[PDB]
RNA sequence: AUAAAUUUUUAAG
RNA sequence: GGAGGUCAACAUCAAGAACUGUGGGCCUUUGCCUAUAGAACUUAUAACGAACAUGGUUCUUGCCUUUUACCAGAACCAUCCGGGUGUUGUCUCCAUCCAUAUUUUUUGGAACUUUUC
């Protein structure tokens, strides 16, 4: 989710020297630093949420898309 | 120059059709670039075995037709 | 190197016919050939010089004792010669 | 050798000359040696 | 941690 | 006969990724299928031009008394300064494949005698 713009960020920032590749093999996974169920999580409203809760964010969103 | 590819026939019983309308049988043990054959012994074709192991010269071989598949 | 040898090699796979010094014609799938025409063949019939025929599995023949080899006429076409 | 003739089309040169011409033209030379330098500046990025 | 820059004049009625 | 020319004329240059001729079969010339020969120049971050102008109509705007002249985008079209290749003519300058004999080839295991047909 953090890689949405990564490649072009890199390739420009170095003035065309450099390169990047993003690939998914080992199928690693990781905890999202938030706590999935919390009422008090801070909803940034147009900002990237603070790391203390990113999970309550992601879930409170996906549940809105689904239903 | 190149080795006769008889590694398929290694450790199998073969009818060595040999010079002068004769025959030999026996399990294949080895060979060389001249096509000499070293084989664990068998009969001369009614029938009679001579030797424990046998070595056939290259020139003498008409054919070595496989008894086993 | 010999072009006949090359031809023989090419004929690998195909059903070649094959007479010896003895005059004992064979006909079979050519398994392997070498510079010295040390042919191996599969599913091979074996005619005696007198007349009678005998089926046999995987014959080996040493080119020294080979007389002439018939290859299929498709190989005439291409692309060994030029 | 060096040119067609008086009609003056289709020039052809040798290596040493092009070495010297390449030397003298440095202030007007393009100077950028790789394609990858143009990334969002090529045409298609302008059309887009 | 920002580097984001429109124009511009003559005739006739 | 060769080299050229700030010479000319006539062809050809945007397409089913595409040209032309020819042989054979079917329909009845076209067209389809099959066989064969030759394809200059231009094209894949697409094009004759490693460049870069203007005009017409139609819409959308922008200036904003009205028309020329205009502001900046689009669609459809044209004009203009140039270019390549091919053929012919003309003009100018010159000339009449190992090198060698001891098991896979070429240093042979060939010959003699006899029967049948
Ligand atoms: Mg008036
Ligand atoms: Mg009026």
């Amino acid at each position: 989710i953090e890689s949405a713009g990564f490649e072009t960020d890199l390739r420009l920032s170095t003035n065309g020297l450099g390169m990047c590749q993003l690939y998914f093999w080992h199928k690693i996974w990781r905890k999202v630093p938030g706590d999935v169920l919390d009422k008090d999580a801070f909803i940034p409203k147009l900002k990237p949420a603070p790391i203390n809760s990113l999970s309550r964010d992601f879930v409170m969103k996906t549940r809105r898309r689904k239903g | 120059v190149s080795t006769p590819e008889l590694k398929k026939y290694m450790d199998k019983k073969i009818l060595l059709n040999i010079n002068g309308s004769r025959k030999v049988a026996g399990i294949l043990r080895g060979y060389d670039i001249f096509l000499n054959v070293v084989l664990d012994d068998a009969m001369e074709i009614n029938n009679h075995q001579l030797g424990l192991q046998t070595v056939i010269r290259g020139n003498s071989i008409i054919s070595l037709e496989a008894l086993d598949a | 190197n010999g072009i006949p040898v090359k031809l023989l090699n090419e004929a690998q796979g195909h059903i070649v016919s094959l007479e010896l010094t003895t005059g004992a014609t064979y006909r079979g799938k050519l398994v392997e050939s070498e510079d010295s025409m040390n042919v191996q063949l599969r599913d091979v019939i074996a005619t005696e010089p007198q007349g009678a025929v005998t089926h046999m599995d995987q014959i080996f023949v040493r080119g020294s004792q080979i007389k002439f080899i018939v290859v299929p006429d498709l190989l005439k076409n291409a692309p060994l010669f030029k | 050798k060096k040119v067609n003739g008086t009609s003056y089309k289709k020039w052809s040169f040798d290596l040493p000359e092009m070495s010297n011409l390449y030397r003298l033209s440095t202030p007007l030379r393009d100077e950028v040696t790789d394609k990858n330098y143009y990334y969002l500046f090529d045409k298609k990025s302008f059309f887009n």
